[PDB]
């Protein structure tokens, strides 16, 4: 299976990949959008995971054909790397279902939800490999001009992350033994900081902190809220406005 | 809604995972939508200013 | 303040009838003087007190009437009055349209939903709330229980029209109005600086020519 | 030695790698210790105290860092740029050792503020990237350009808040037993808080429905006043600040455009003068 097999694989990959991959992934997304549909799975639950497993078999066939294929260059496409991880986790969950026996909990456990969102990611990859034809050029240009200003928005979101982490740290430091049942840990503290950042019941935070004994925390919280809100949203808005604006100045 | 899916297993469960996935998706999508709205507005308004 | 109105009672009201800040301050003086004349010594028929801190805040506005930098900013942003009036009228027309639509959809049937899409003033206030982001969740829970499944679709269509159009058209209009207002001001300032630069260069050239001519004349006469 | 040693330890990459590794190790370790200080894990208790004393060792590292800073211009460094702010933050971060050695911190300790200050310095002395640096320069020059808009914002806040203190004066000063937003309009500082809430525009519908419990006096002046205040302030100031920051980006790019334009005409003139020099030879 030398370079001669690689060239034959390239030509027959073009032909057979086009025909077979397009038809089977169209049928795969048909059965998968019929799957989710949380009314029709009760009109089923015996013809759904059967076709799901059959087309997962087709997908590990795709992985096998890509493994015997050109190889290192296949790993140079990030979409193909995502497909490789998808197929690794798909063969993992398939053999996990196949072996049975086991000693851990099952029957719609959290691991089953992990495999379900994995199936969702597989559906997303099916959708992304049906759009090889006619994405339409207008939204192509719109998204290409959208993706032009990547370093600026990454820097702005990094600044947002640093400011949000600092505010969460100082708030959790100032919320010690201050009825912390809403924000007793790091996850709840960052989620509450997200709520203050997203205009979600921070007036409710003010009114149920007035019922407590601490009052200066309301000025601290509100000055932090206004500075981070104004600075971050204005920065992102202006950055994207100018990002499309120099493209506006062109043709 | 935050209290609706609250107390899944009262510390982390999927109460962490689904919430954080959906929250970062929500904030990214909301920023992208609001931006794209205002930028399309100013882009088509520059046609007026010409 | 009476003394200030005495200074502004001159013939200069021939300019305090067409100008900008000037009509604002004399009208502020009038709407200051009349109410506390009928409030501090009232002796009249009136309901209650709601314009003491308001009158003092008008006096604070008269304090802020100074600071010429704020005057220049006001001049730079005062050409957007017509634009914001036009967008306000558009908002009022859309609010009226969906006001009569909401009254005929949820208030006419009279099977609930009162004082939300019922009485006209409460209907208008609920529409102003729904055109913003606030209060949409509780209103949605209120409306879906009145046997109207399409009400949710109508409300989300109303939101995706009104909120986005109003907010984003406003921000774009003001962004580029301010940009085009400041562009010409900065260009005029740079033009004035350039004119001063060329005038100084011409003065230097004329001085050099005069010095050269004087030196040549002294060399000839010497 | 002295200043030469400071120059050498700043030149050597091993010292810089060590100090940045210590900085992010301290930032990662810092939040862990507040999670648990109980007997949930007895085997992890002495090693968690060892992590806390590694934080004390990082304070000793800050002590030897300011010892290295004495090897610099010494008295001249006492009044400088943000490096003097870093020095003050390191002093405030070495303060808690003193206030726990002699202060007996069973009081208003305020160690949390100094801790978040040294984290703030740690999150800013992280060898910031140039992409962060250019946007920080844009932000500081924009807030330099923010000379009169914040003054007008605070003065409109002042006049409208002090006007709206005694407008819904029948709300907080009402004897209705069932109410939950009465403290919003009660005090002047509470009035500032609630009109800032209205400026942020969160639950204005719920707020107005909670002020609808006031006897409805045909809503002729008060409701229209608060509605006009919230809408006018929010839309006008949001539009004006986004317009100012867009104009800041516009003039930044205009200065850039004129600068590479000038560079290009200078390069063309240099090419023409090079041809002239070649011909003259």
């Amino acid at each position: 299976l030398l370079g001669l097999q690689q060239m034959i694989l390239s030509l027959t990959q073009s032909l057979g990949f086009e025909t077979f991959i397009f038809i089977v992934v169209c049928l795969n997304t048909v059965i998968l959008v019929a799957q989710t549909f949380t009314e029709l799975e009760i009109r089923g639950e015996w013809y759904f995971m059967v076709l799901d497993s059959i087309f997962l078999s087709i997908y590990v066939l795709e992985a096998v054909l890509k493994l015997i294929a050109l190889g290192l260059e296949y790993f140079y496409d990030p979409w193909n790397n995502l497909d490789f991880f998808i197929m690794v986790m798909a063969v993992l969950d398939f053999v996990l279902l196949q072996i049975n026996s086991l000693s851990y909990s099952f029957y719609n456990h959290s691991l089953f939800r992990i495999l379900k969102v994995f199936k969702s990611m597989r559906a997303l990859r099916a959708i992304r490999v049906l759009r090889r034809l006619s994405i339409l050029t207008s939204l192509h240009e719109v998204a290409g001009t959208l993706s032009g200003s990547l370093p600026s928005i990454t820097a702005i979101l990094t600044l947002m992350f640093t400011c949000l982490f600092l505010f969460s740290v100082v708030l959790r430091a100032l919320f010690q033994d201050s009825d912390p049942k809403r924000f007793q840990n790091i996850f709840t503290t960052l989620f509450t900081l997200f709520t203050m950042l997203t205009l979600d019941d921070w007036s409710l935070i003010y009114i149920d902190n007035r019922a407590q004994g601490a009052w200066y925390i309301i000025p601290i919280l509100m000055i932090y809220i206004v500075i981070q809100y104004f600075i971050f949203l204005n920065l992102v808005i202006a950055v994207l406005v100018d990002n499309f604006q120099m493209a506006l100045l062109k043709g | 809604i935050y209290t609706d899916f609250q107390m899944d297993e009262r510390e982390y469960a999927m109460e962490v995972g689904g919430a954080i996935y959906f929250a970062v998706f929500i904030t990214l999508g909301a920023f992208i939508g609001l931006n794209l709205f205002v930028v399309v507005v100013t882009t088509n308004l520059e046609q007026m200013m010409k | 303040y009476v003394c200030e109105f005495l200074m502004k009672v001159y013939v200069d009201p021939i300019t305090y009838w067409k100008d900008g800040y000037n009509i604002l301050d004399v009208i502020i003086l009038i709407i200051l003087t009349i109410p506390y004349l009928l409030r501090k010594i009232k002796g009249n028929h009136s309901a209650y007190l709601h314009f003491a801190d308001g009158i003092q805040s008008l006096r604070i506005l008269k304090l802020i009437s100074y600071s010429r930098g704020i005057r220049t900013l006001i001049i730079a942003v005062g050409e957007t009055v017509y634009t914001v009036a036009s967008v306000l009228t558009l908002l009022f027309l859309l609010m009226f349209v969906f006001a009569i639509l909401g009254f005929c959809l949820f208030g006419v049937t009279d099977r609930g939903d009162l004082e939300n899409w019922g009485n006209l003033a409460s209907a208008f206030f609920t529409l102003f709330s729904l055109a913003t982001v606030d209060g949409w969740t509780d209103l949605q829970e209120e409306l879906d229980k009145r046997k109207f499944t399409v009400s949710r679709a109508f409300t989300i269509l109303f939101i995706l029209l009104a909120s986005f159009i109003f907010l984003n058209m406003f921000v774009g209009v003001m962004i580029m109005h301010t940009e085009d207002s400041m562009k010409k001001f900065e260009r005029d300032l740079t033009l004035e600086r350039n004119l001063a630069i060329m005038e100084e260069k011409q003065i230097i050239l004329k001085r050099q020519q005069e010095e050269v001519n004087r030196l040549m004349n002294t060399q000839k006469s010497g | 030695p002295l200043s030469l040693w400071a120059g050498w330890v700043l030149d050597s990459s091993v010292f810089s790698k060590f100090i940045i590794s210590l900085i992010f190790l301290n930032t990662f370790v810092l939040m862990v210790e507040i999670e648990l200080m109980e007997s949930t894990n007895t085997a992890l208790w002495p090693v968690k105290l060892a992590l806390e004393v590694a934080d004390w060792f990082i304070l000793l590292s800050f002590i030897v860092e300011i010892l290295l800073m004495w090897l610099a211009s010494f008295s001249l460094f006492w009044k400088d740029a943000w490096n003097v702010f870093d020095f003050f933050v390191t002093l405030l971060s070495l303060l808690p050792e003193l206030v726990v050695l002699l202060g007996v911190p069973a009081h208003s300790v305020w160690l949390q503020l100094l801790r978040v200050c040294r984290v703030l310095r740690s999150l800013k002395l992280f060898a910031r990237f140039r992409q962060i640096k250019v946007i920080l320069l844009a932000l500081v020059r924009a807030l330099k350009s923010m000379t009169f808009l914040l003054m007008l914002l605070l003065i409109f806040f002042y006049i409208f808040a002090v006007t709206g203190v005694y407008f819904f004066r029948e709300y907080s000063r009402s004897t209705i037993e069932g109410l939950e937003y009465n403290m919003f309009f009660s005090d002047l500082l509470n009035s500032l808080v609630t009109v800032f809430i209205l400026f942020t525009l969160d639950h204005w519908y719920a707020v107005l429905q909670d002020i609808w419990k006031v006897p409805e006096s045909s809503r002729v002046f008060s409701s229209i006043y608060v509605i006009l205040w919230l809408l006018l302030g929010s839309i006008i100031f949001r539009n004006i600040i986004v317009a100012m920051m867009v104009t800041n980006f516009q003039n930044i790019r205009s200065e850039l455009s004129e600068e590479m334009s000038h560079l290009e005409v200078q390069y063309k003139a240099d090419m023409f003068k090079q041809q002239i020099i070649q011909r003259r030879q």
